[PDB]
């Protein structure tokens, strides 16, 4: 039960 | 052992249920391959109608089920999207228990992480209005997974970003830049930021949210990773036409982008360069 | 309470030490003050002993632990590395089990989006050449991790970019650009804008590795957030010099952002126009 979020800022 | 699992899903023993639920989450959480082969199996309406259960266990099961299936490409997506998951996740944005809340809530950011058709598909389903409603949660797990589903309806197009502002959402985002929780803080900051990343008039909408000073004043957080968020946020409404930046110098942001050109963070001092090059 | 479960973290018994992992991955997922408190009561050496365990259920937990511990500030990843977690993290990414090297990539990309001193601790363990071996892997999965730590390793200076280069990741990059998946191209793409967001010897690189002719191509797709990654991996080859600038035109890029200028997407037309802008 693992949850993974990612995110990219230019 | 695939077409037993599927069968096992139409069983009304709630352990063998729960069993078959498990044992198809674990196949789809191993890649588009595996996914496709669940797909194949015919395991979506099953899991689709399995949403309708008024048991907890069950429930948390066949959400997690379908948030590993709706993890793949944009077509493992769309056979979600197909199987008419949407109205029956949208409806579970009313259950009362949190589990089930952040659960369906992971499953709609994962639709929500597709191409434009399927954030498209998440609005049409009606579930903008139940997120929204979502950001005055006491409950600090379901306002980071409802802002992060926001965050992936507003990576969309111009009108998916539109239908996010048009939901009513700046308001409620707005006022979660005064969350003493850093983990709310950033998920409302990188929020704003996607909705700051479209057109003048998206951008217009965010400043006249009231947005900008909680912005500027965030560019002087002891936390990196928030200042990282409000930087980013703001370097998104530079780009906006005149009227947007000057709305940004009259903030007072010029002069804290001015100072973290120099800030110990290499990344910082380059984003804040990058931001004042776009406001002059 | 936490010594408690730092001492069960040490424990003969699998049920007391799976129950601690599980209850620190916990601790450490709700923010930098409670990953400091974990920290604080020396979870990080037997974290770091449990990463040459046997046992597949508790490499994983160790791994997602680790992962939630380096997800906070620069100074909270630096106790990760100065615990000695690389070398352990780096061997396995040679693991033939598909769910432990997720974890193991997963780990690697939270290190890696620290600052440069923490992304010089990566390049510095040897982590390049495990991570370009596995640009050529046929799981999509792993590709599409081992893409994203790769694009935090490239978010640094010159001299992490230049790292990444020095490793041949830019000839499986620009195969990759040609790959009929969406995920694993637009990582693809973010690894490439990355790498093309340093200085010219890094940016005409990435010219000379061939890129262009394929990034021009992908200004035609009708996939917008496609579209969005190539445009910003050209304007980030378009900020070098006139060379480097000679180069994007030669390509035959100018006809297409003057086009996309016009595009129905608000967001694509100021990238467009920012892109071409730079180039005249």
């Amino acid at each position: 039960r693992r949850r993974r979020r990612r995110r990219r800022r230019r | 052992e695939l077409p037993q699992m599927v069968q096992q899903l139409n069983s009304p023993d709630q352990q063998e249920l729960q069993s078959a639920l498990r044992k198809l989450s674990q196949i789809a959480s191993g890649g588009n391959e595996q996914i496709q082969a669940v797909i194949d199996a015919g395991a979506l309406p099953a899991l689709v109608q399995l949403l309708s259960s008024p048991n907890e266990q069950i429930l948390q099961e066949a959400l997690w089920a379908l948030s590993n299936i709706a993890s793949g490409g944009n077509e493992q997506i769309q056979a979600v999207i197909d199987a008419g998951a949407l109205p029956a996740l949208v409806q579970l944005l009313s259950s009362p228990n949190e589990q089930i809340l952040q659960e369906a809530l992971w499953a709609l950011s994962n639709i929500a992480s597709g191409g434009n058709e399927q954030i498209q598909a998440v609005i049409d389903a009606g579930a903008l209005p139940a997120l929204v409603q979502l950001l005055s949660s006491p409950n600090e797990q379901i306002l980071q997974e409802a802002l992060w589903a926001l965050s992936n309806i507003a990576s969309g197009g111009n009108e998916q970003i539109q239908a996010v502002i048009d939901a009513g959402a700046l308001p409620a985002l707005v006022q979660l830049l005064s969350s003493p929780n850093e983990q709310i803080l950033q998920e409302a900051l990188w929020a704003l930021s996607n909705i700051a990343s479209g057109g003048n008039e998206q951008i217009q909408a965010v400043i006249d949210a009231g947005a900008l000073p909680a912005l500027v004043q965030l560019l002087s957080s002891p936390n990196e990773q928030i200042l990282q968020e409000a930087l980013w946020a703001l370097s998104n409404i530079a780009s906006g036409g005149n009227e947007q930046k000057q709305a940004v110098k009259e903030a007072g942001a010029l002069e804290k982008l001015e100072q973290l050109q120099s800030h110990e963070n290499e990344k910082i001092q380059k984003e804040a360069q990058e931001a004042l090059e776009k406001l002059q």
